[PDB]
Parts: C-alpha cells; structure tokens; sequence
C-alpha cells in the first residue's frame, strides 16, 4: 500500500510537471523568436549602415 | 580605329573587379578580354561605364588596359566527350588528358523545361543506400537535398550514388544507365583530387565528370560552376539519356555570389546576400526535370549539397534551398558517432514523390518500415524500466532495424540484395537474434541466396516485383537459414 | 634601375592613397617605399581608383606620414629572402632579421603572392603522423603531408597546444620546420625563442633546423594581413626548391582573415555578415591552397584556429574547417573537469579514420570510443534529474567517466600548470590499451586512468590506492 | 599661406573640416585661434579632418588654424607621482605645476620579440581568491571583466592599496608602482576614489590620469594611450609599474564617435573597422623588459564591461583574445556571498604558478 500510494502520488506529481514544463516551452518559445527577428534585424542594420558610406 | 564599340579602356580596376569605359555594343553577362589575358564578363551595365567580373588575378589588369569583346554569353561545350574528365568552370580540361571534342555549346544561363514537357516521375534512382533507397526513394527528375552538418558524410552519401551506377552503365540499355556530374565548388584541389582517384579505383570515373571550382579559383568561376555543369547533364536529358548531377555544394556558391555582389556595389539583404540569392539556385535546380515522353524522356535528377552550421536549418540559404527540392535527406552527428552509418535522421528527412519512384518489390517488403521506425524513436526513451507488450515487441524490432539499416561505404547494394535483408527485418524473422553478430548476417545470409537460391534473386532483379508465389518462397528461404 | 616617383595624395589611418604620372602606374600586390627619417615605410598598392592614382595598404603604422612624400615603386610585390640562410632567423612581414644578428646572406628572393600548384600537381598521400597524445593520435590522426588545424577561443591553452607538437615531432621529423606567428601574444612569441634555444634546435652558431617569422598584433592590420604569406613562401622554397619534407606551423591562422576584415571596411567595401569581410572564401583560398603536397616536395601544416566567443558557427572558424584534413576541436567544458587536453572527442575529426588506413583494429577500437561517449551527452538528462539508477546500458554508461578521464596525457612543456611529469605514449600501445578497457579495467574507479603513460603506467598508478 | 596654416570650412560636432594644411602629418597636433586644441586624422586631399579636444562654439568657418609640428606627446617621471592629470598630462587637481623628466610619445610601439623576459615576478593583490587561483604577473595582462555594479573596479583597487607595504620600504625593485586611467567616469567618482587612496596613504606611489565622460571623445581616446605612457617610463628605468584602465569598453565607445563623425564606415556594432588594433597595440606595450634592457615591468589590468552577462559580445571577445588572462565577475555570485564574485570556471591565468610564490 505504501509503494502503491506513492506511484499513484507520482503520476499525479509529474502531471503537473508535464503542464508546468508547458508554462515554459512556449513561454520561452516566444522569447526565442522575440530574439531570432531581432538577431535578424540587427545583423542587417550594421550592413545597411555600413554600405551608405 | 577604335570606336569604343568593341573595345574598352579601364578606368579602375581592384576587388577582383575592373570598371571599364566604352564597350558600347555589348551585351549582357557577354564575356571580355584583357590585354593581360586573363578574361572576365560583365554583369553590371551601366550608364557610362561597364563593370566586370575577373576570372583571375587581378594584379594582371591595370588602368587604362586594353578590353576586348568576345561576342560569347557565358557558355560551356557539352556532349559525351566529356565523360571521363575533369574540367574547370569553363569547360577548360585540367587532367591534362588533353584537348576535348566538343558536341556542341551551351549557354550557362538556360530556361528551366516548361510546365507541358515534363512527365510525372516514375523512374527510380537506386542509390544502392539500404536506409536511403527504403526509407526515402529518389526518383528520375526529382531533386533530393544532401543536407547536413560538417563531416556527417553528405558528400560519402553522394558518392556510393554514382558508385552504383557502375550495374547499368557497363551494360547495353541507354535507358537504364544514369551518366553522372559532380560539380565541386569551393572544395580544395586536395580532396577535388582526392575523389578522382577514388572513383579511379572503382572504375565509375568512366561515367562520370567532374567540374572543379575550387576555393582557389575566382569567385565567379564558383558561381558559373554549378550552371555551367547544369549545361553538361543537360545534354544528357535533351537526347533522352538520364544525368546525375550533385553540387556539392551550393552553400557556398551562395557565398561566393554574394562576394560578387558585394563588391559590384548592389543592394545587400538578410546576412549580406543580395536580393536574389533566391532566385539563383532556384534557376538552377528547377532545370533539372524529367521530360515528357513527346520530346525524349530523358531526365535530370539533382543531389544538391548543403553545408548547415550547428544543425541550424532555419537559416536563410538552407531554408531557401529545401522549400524548392522534392524533398530532403538529413545527416546528424549524433547518430554519426553512435555507430548508425549512414546517420540519416528519417523524422526529418523525406521525399515528396517517394513511393511512386520506388522499386515496387521494395515498397511491399518496406512499407512499414517507415512507420515502424518513426515510432520506435519516441519509444526509444522507455528504456529508463519495464515493458507491457504492445511496447515490449516495438522495441524488439526497431532495434535490430536500425543496426541493420547501418551500410559500410563503398558498398553500395542491389536492389535484389536489399529485399531479401529488408523482409526479413519487416515481417520479423531476425528479432530472436542478438546483435552482436547482425552485422555478419547479412554477409552470410546474401552468400547463402547466391549459393543456393540464386533463382530468387534473379526474379526480383529481372522483374522488380514480389508474386504471391514468389513472396512466399521468399519467406521459406528466409526461415531457412534462421535455423542454421 | 629606373625609379618611379610618386606624390601621397591622401591618408586615412593605414590606407595611402599615393599619386603618379600616366601610364606609369605599378600594378596590384606592388610594393611602394617611402624613406622616413626613422627608417623605411612599405606600402601595398591595393587598387587603381583612376586618374592616375592608387590605394595602398600601410605596413607600419603611417603615424607622422606627411602629404605629397616621394614614394619609390619597387617593381614586385614585397619579396622576402628565401633559402637556407632564412634558418635560425627571426624575419618579420618585409623580410628584415629582426632577431638583431646582421643581415641575411641571402641568395634568392622571391616574391610572397604567389600561384598555387595546379590541380596537376596535386599528390594524394594518406599517410599517419605519429604524434603522442592519446586523446588525438588515436581518434583523430594527424596527416603527413596533410592539413591539421587545431580550433577554440582564449583560455582553452593553444598555444600551450602547439609547444607541445614541437619538441615530440618537430624534433623527429627529418627536415626543415617553419613557424609563423600571426596576430598573436608577443611575450608567448617571445617564450618559444627562449625554449627552442634551450631546446637544441636553434643555435647562433651552429645548426638551425627551424626558421622564424613573427608580425605579433601589436603591428598594424597591413602587416598582420600579409605576414602568414611571408612566412609561407619561405617554407614553399623548402617544398619545391630544396626538394625536402617541410612542416608549417601557423599561429594564430584566424588573425589572417581578422586582418583582412579591419581593412576591408577602410578600403572601402560593404561589410558582410557579423561585420567580415566580402572577400572570406577565397581570401583563406588564396592562402590554405599554397600548403598543400605536390609530386617535388611535401609540406605538413598544424594551424591554429582562434574561435571568436567560442561560437564555432563564427565565418572565421567556418571557412577554415573545410580547409583541414584533421581537426583538434579545444573546448573550455572539458578543461574543467581535470582532463589535458582540453581535446572534445565529438568534433575533432580526421579523414584518416579510415579501415584501410590506420588497420582495422585500430579503427574497430575507435568507433567503439565514439560510442560509448555521445550517449552521456544525450542521455545526461536522466542523470541531473535522478542519476545512474535508471540505467539498465548501464555498464556503458559508467565507461564514460573513465575513458574520458584516459585520455588524459601528462606532458613536459606545461609544468609550470600542473607540476605533473609529462608522459608521451606512441601509436599501437594506446590501441591495445583501450580496447582492454572497451568492462575488464572496470576494478578500479575514478584515478587510475587519470594522467598516466600508456597501459603499463595503469598499472602502476592503480597501486598507490588514493 | 597655406603651408603652415589653414581656414575651416565646416565645423562641428568636435570635427573640424580645414582647407590647407598641405605640410601637415599624420596624428598632429594643432592649435586654433579660438584658443581650442586639435588633431589631425584625415589627411584627404583637398580637405583635413581634424578631432577637436575642447567646444565647439569657438571654431568659426573661415578661421585660422596653426601647426604645432608635435605629435600628440605628455611629459613622464617621477613628478607625476601624487598627482592627477588629465589626457593631455595637465595637472587637474590644482597643486601646481608637475615635474617634467622628460616628454614620451603617446603612440609608443611595443617592445620586440628580443628584449622580452617571461614574466615570474608575481604581483600580490592581497585578494586570497586572485592570488591562489589565478595570480598576476609583472608584464602579464590580467582583465577584469563582468558587468556593471559587480565590484570590478573594487578587485583593481584593492590591488593598489595592498601594495603598501612594498612602496613604503627600501629595496626599489620589491616597489610597484600604480597608474590609475578613469575613462568614461564622471569626475564625482574619481574624486571620491582618490579620497580613499589617501586615506591608505597611497596617493605617494600612484599617478591617476583620469578622461571623464564630461571631456571630449579624443580625450577618452588617448586616455590610455597617454597613461601607458606615463608607466613606462618605470618599465624603461628598471622599476615596476601596475596601470588599471577602467573603464576600457568606454574609450571604445569614444573612439566609435570619433570615426562616425570623420565619416569612416563602420564595422560590426557600429564600431570602427580597427577597434582591435585598438586594444591591441595599447596592452602589448605592458611587458617585462630583458636583463639587458634593465628588467623593467608594465603590468596591465585592462577592465571592460559586458552587458547581459554577454561575453560573446563584440568587444569583450577582442580585449580577451588579447590579455594573457581573465578574472570574470558574475552577479548571482556576488549577491549570493561570494565576494569578490569571481567565476573559477570562466577566469584563468595564462601565466599560472611561473609568477606566484612559491
């Protein structure tokens, strides 16, 4: 009953941890993007810049 | 009497280009020669002056030279004299086999096949690869990326490709043998060199030509490279032959476009290539097609190389190239070093035609397969700690499928060698048998066909399908040596 | 002699803009001269702008240059002295002894842009160099006649690297050695000289089987741009010419191409990606392409590879990569753990790895090394989140932490870092000595494996019980 | 005339467009009438550009402009001991004139590969993490780099002061001497940083030459350059000099403004295309002189800050390729504790145990 308990308390515990591990591929999904377009941009600027002479 | 319509004086000349006053009558991407005597063409056209493209050195030009026009658009002489040589982005001999007999020129830059005269792919290019030619088939017409990281093997892919062949160009069907282009481009002599010499040893270099780019050479002699090449294979289909040709790679004909651009003072884009850096490969690749039956049914097939950096795949000329090819053939370091040779990543790696390009004996014994694996890699992880039985038979399979799927180079099999190793694997005739010794039992088990049941390979081979009756003496043979 | 009088038109920094009359102008690659109260400043010309007038490159710093100088074409590029008598000599870009012993009593002087060899003369040669360290010599080879080429950013002890490859080979090998420093530390240039003196391969007055050739980065991009040719057409003479087997060392390779995009901008030309240079892939062509092996002499080239934030996707590391036959990756993740090198076994690959190569065995017992590692950096994840517990796969994942800690090789040259007595292990004994291992030498865990000699030196380290 | 002088044809910004010039060098000094000092960078041919080191108001169009016939020099020795001076080598703190032993370029060349000795001597900061992990050297190149209010300046200063007990003795060669260059500071902190300095008595054996960001971008420029200067003097007369530049990221910040207004295309970060040459020719010049040449030292502790945590950055990458080592300070160690927040996974000494005690 114990280790019976405790597996039935486990996938509980990890079920909130899938959806708590949702509350971050996503959330830091979006923040990976917020950077790609902005490595994207600055990357151009200093060539953009640089070619007005 | 110069008239400043043919000839041209320098005004300035340095970053490996010369802008010229005069040469009025000209005509673009036209060609042009130095007094010097090293040559050049002339991209930008403007107002006063006309800027070109050196081929060499540029220490060789200096201010108010001499320019003389060629009347010649960038062109290169094709033909079957030019299997069995290695020649330079121009169609200049480098082996030093001597003079070629030309049958014929080409322009570099030529329209892709319209959209009547193409015929829907159906002609198979075997690689000889067990997980390429199974998982991901590789049609007549079709372009199939190489793409992958830095020595993954993109390029020991290829190669057992064109290795292949060696089964139908030594025999007398035109319209099975499969002439071959590789295009090195930006490669250094070394390993251009290298290659040759490999293809020496396996007599496949009799089929073959090579155009040699390499890094050395002048920027725009890798940017003609794969166009030029283009040219040589496309003679091949419009004479209703079939070509191979593989740019490896185009990564850095890619780069070697945007030094051009660059330097010629035109508008830079996203990481400094220019505006249509898009629309060069897409020229290129979209040439390579299969042809109609109306005109020859000749076809085109296209293995385009692409270096990625750090697995990114997202980046601006790898996305660019894959969202124009048929589909795509990933390589990854990490199954690289975990022993699966070739590392193809099937998750990511697919064909657009597949199937219908396919050895139809090998798409019933290998139609699963394909699944099979695609679940067996999110199982995989199950193994940290016990097993039902829906996924304790899953994982029998798939890891006994795999290590057979991995192929020593220069080893490339035929399609009749495949099927028997490809059953077996599928229906499940190998999963009571330890790993250790699977790799020696595709040795001995292919020995013991050729031995003793050389009959049943001989009808797949001629035949290329499976019969009731002879599927089913497939599977008899099979269990037949699971016993000894 | 038929001097060629020029007027300085402008300067901005190191770019001259010098003047001269028409049809009288000296071609690209030229060297211009201006004499200076102090000594001599030598120019490059670059590019012919028009009018009669060229843009140069400085090769000392152009501080006190004043407008309209008389500048004196010498005909060619900057040619340096080649020959036998470049031996024992510290020369710098311009090809001047800087090593304050007189001049050179040299005999020919060959220019330093020069073509490289046809595809023609190409040699395809696989043939193993025997170097010592195990963590190399066995899972990435060096090649004889080949291009090696270490690679990492600062830290990771590079040049602690290729003063180890000096003393083990340069000594061994029966021929001439040259170095050449580019854009590097001048007080770690400076420690060489002090070392090979001491070492017996340098002597003022006797033999001198090495050649010196320094441009540090303390020197203008002009210099530093040019300065790895200078020292490449004095190992090319000893290639063709003198008909013997050579052995090139660059350092740093990576400060060739970081000169040339300092003055890619200033020559006026639109910046490329992450600010380099439009000229990249051709500019390491021109270059890599001239250290190859031809069918008159062989030449063997250790280049080291500096990667800017240790971002391997850099243009810089990028381009150089697909130059290399073999690879040494240097990583700052693997110096922390103990073990030296700093050698990352998943990157570091030669072409040499091949079954008909190095013998079967040799290969069959690498891959089986390869194996055994990028399952921990994959499967790593189960560790930080429970440990070694779910392992079932489990005998293979213990093997991890202690062939990696194997591959340690003690050495002579950094004692002032560990204190540790060097070792130096050859070919066929670091083979037999892992393929034991691949779980018969599991007894002992952790140190017993940890900075030893070759398999006999485990034996008597697993003794000492720590 | 033009050959000596020349009239301004446009002016602004600290950049001053002049017509004439014709015998005028590279990296001149020049005077104008207004009274504002300058520089010569851009010896175009019809035009000059030329730095200003003071306002702009007082430049006109069409005024005159002289020669100095100097290129930019500050005068070096002992004097300068207990002082604080400016970039140009002017006394800021208002004690008189200094002591003038002699005038050294601010451009000087480093010594060669020749007269070079390995660095052994060690230099004591009296910091147990610094000295027992990664100790300095006299000669070597020590960086001190990590973000902003982590204490960097904190680890340099310290240094200074533990120096005390070698300074106040009577062997000269056990002596170190400290060169302090504030750069990009603001006149309120170096005032209260000498403040303390004295209050350790340590003013005596330190020369502080200090560029706030209030002065104007060429000062910021050859701050360090000038303050090299200043501490190789000891170098050339067999004793012992420790120079601290702080801030480093802010001179390139400065020089950054100088080539965008001379109108020099930019490189990456808009950055001049040079800003390694930077660094590089200004920490080679930090070195350990032979037995020859006296044994005389210069050793540098370039300090530069990142942003984010970033040492991927532009900047940090150049000076660390440069420096022979690196004491990188984190954040999350230094409120969690640890102080000073020095990272033992990311900070090295090149030199190591050659230049420690034994």
């Amino acid at each position: 009953q114990g280790y019976a308990a405790e597996i039935s308390a486990r996938r509980n515990a990890m079920d909130n941890a899938s959806k708590n591990a949702g509350d971050m591929i996503n959330r830091y999904s979006i923040l990976y993007n917020r950077t790609r377009q902005a490595v994207i941009t600055n990357e151009l600027v200093d060539i953009i810049t640089g070619a007005s002479s | 009497e110069a008239n400043l319509n043919e000839t041209g004086r320098v005004l300035a000349v340095g970053d490996g280009i010369a802008r010229v006053f005069g040469l009025n009558n000209i005509q673009a991407e036209e060609l042009v020669e130095f007094s010097s005597g090293v040559k050049g063409m002339a991209l930008n056209l403007e107002p006063g002056q006309v800027g070109i493209v050196l081929f060499g050195s540029d220490r060789l030009v200096k201010e108010g030279e001499l320019v003389k026009r060629t009347g010649n658009i960038v062109d290169v002489p094709v033909g079957p004299g030019l299997l069995g040589r290695v020649v330079d982005a121009l169609g200049n001999p480098i082996d030093g086999k001597g003079p070629i007999d030309a049958a014929g020129r080409s322009r570099a830059q030529v329209k892709a096949p319209g959209i009547l005269p193409r015929r829907s792919v159906h002609e198979p290019v075997q690689t000889g690869l067990k997980a390429v030619d199974a998982l991901v088939p590789i049609g007549r017409g079709q372009r199939e990326l190489i793409i992958g990281d830095r020595q993954t093997g993109k390029t020991a892919v290829a190669l057992d490709t064109i290795l292949n062949q060696k089964r139908w160009n030594n025999g007398s069907d035109e319209s099975k043998k499969l002439y071959c282009v590789y295009v090195a481009v930006g490669q250094k002599r070394s390993t251009v060199a290298q290659l040759v010499q490999t293809l020496e040893q396996h007599d496949a270099m009799k089929y073959s030509i090579i155009v040699a780019a390499t890094a050395s050479e002048a920027a725009p002699l890798q940017y003609l490279a794969p166009f030029t090449a283009a040219s040589i294979g496309e003679w091949f289909r419009d004479n209703g032959k079939h070509a191979l040709i593989v740019y490896d790679d185009l990564s850095k004909q890619a780069v070697a476009y945007r030094q051009l651009s660059l330097l010629l003072r035109r508008p830079p884009g996203r990481e400094a290539y220019p505006g249509d850096v898009f629309y060069l490969h897409s020229r290129l690749l979209e040439r390579a097609a299969k042809l109609s039956e109306k005109e020859g049914s000749g076809s085109l097939t296209a293995l385009p190389v692409i270096e990625t950096q750090g697995g990114d795949v997202s980046a601006y000329i790898p996305t660019n190239v894959i969202s124009i090819t048929d589909g795509q053939i990933f390589l990854e370091a990490e199954l690289f070093y975990k022993g699966i040779r070739p590392a193809i990543n099937v998750g990511l790696s697919v064909s657009r035609v597949g199937s219908a390009a396919q050895v139809k004996a090998l798409k019933q014994v290998a139609g699963s397969l394909k699944l099979f694996l695609a679940q067996y890699r999110e199982v995989a992880a199950f193994a940290q700690s016990d097993l039902d039985a829906s996924t304790k038979q899953t994982l029998v399979r798939g890891e006994r499928l795999t290590q057979l799927l991995k192929q020593n180079q220069y080893s490339p099999l035929a399609t009749e060698e495949q099927v028997p190793l490809i059953y077996a694997g599928v229906n499940g005739h190998l999963d009571g048998i330890e790993l250790s010794r699977i790799g020696e039992f595709e040795s001995s088990f292919l020995s013991y066909l050729k031995s003793n049941h050389n009959e049943l390979l001989t009808e797949i081979r001629e035949k290329g399908e499976l019969s009731k009756e002879l599927l089913a003496s497939l599977k008899s043979a099979t269990e037949s040596f699971v016993a000894t | 002699s038929t001097p060629i009088t020029g007027k300085v038109t402008a300067v901005i920094g190191a770019i001259v803009d010098v003047h001269f009359e028409q049809s009288e102008l000296p071609a690209i690659l030229n060297a211009l001269e201006i004499k200076t109260p102090q000594g001599k400043l030598v120019l490059e010309v670059a590019q012919h702008l028009g009018e009669n007038t060229v843009r140069t490159i400085a090769m000392d710093g152009t501080e006190g240059l004043v407008r309209g100088e008389k500048v004196l074409d010498t005909g060619g590029p900057i040619s340096v002295p080649v020959g036998r008598e470049t031996l024992g000599r510290i020369i710098n870009v311009i090809g001047e002894p800087i090593d304050e012993r007189g001049p050179i009593k040299s005999k020919l002087r060959k220019p330093i842009h020069a073509d490289p060899p046809s595809f023609a003369e190409q040699s395809t040669s696989a043939e193993i160099l025997e170097t010592g360290i195990k963590v190399v010599d066995l899972l990435a080879p060096y090649a004889r006649g080949g291009k090696i080429g270490l690679f990492g950013g600062a830290g990771v002890g590079k040049t602690v690297f290729i003063q180890e490859l000096i003393n083990n080979i340069a000594k061994a090998h029966g021929g001439f050695s040259v170095f050449t420093g580019v854009g590097e530390r001048t007080r770690e240039g400076n420690d060489l000289y002090r070392e090979m003196k001491e070492t017996g391969v340098i002597n003022l007055e006797g033999e001198s089987k090495v050649a010196l050739v320094f441009g540090q980065m303390n020197e203008p991009p002009g210099a530093r741009a040019r300065v790895a040719l200078t020292g490449l057409t004095i190992a090319e003479y000893f290639r063709d010419e003198e008909g013997q087997d050579v052995l090139l060392f660059i350092d740093n390779i990576f400060r060739f191409t970081q000169a040339g995009s300092e003055v890619s901008a200033l020559l006026g030309r639109i910046p490329s990606a992450v600010g380099y240079q439009p000229t990249l892939a051709t500019d390491m062509g021109l270059l890599q392409e001239r250290i190859t092996t031809t069918k008159k002499g062989s030449v063997t080239s250790v280049q080291a590879v500096y990667v800017p934030a240790d971002d391997l996707t850099d243009p810089a590391p990028a381009t150089t990569f697909a130059h290399l036959d073999a690879t040494t990756v240097l990583s700052r993740g693997i110096s922390e753990l103990g073990i030296y090198p700093a050698v990352d076994p998943l990157d570091s690959k030669s072409r040499l790895l091949d079954a008909a190569v190095v013998g079967q065995e040799h290969y069959d017992v690498a891959s089986k090394v390869q194996e055994t590692l990028q399952t921990y950096k994959s499967l790593q994840d189960i560790i930080a989140i429970l440990g070694m517990d779910e392992l079932s796969d489990k005998l293979t994942v213990e093997r991890a932490r202690k062939i990696q800690r194997f591959l340690s090789q003690p050495f002579a040259v950094a004692e002032v870092f560990t204190g540790i007595p060097g070792k130096l292990v050859r070919l066929k004994d670091t083979v037999a000595s892992f393929k034991a291992v691949l779980g018969k030498y599991d007894n002992i865990p952790e140190h017993a494996f940890y900075m030893v000699g070759g398999i006999e030196d485990v034996v008597a380290k697993a003794e000492k019980l720590a």
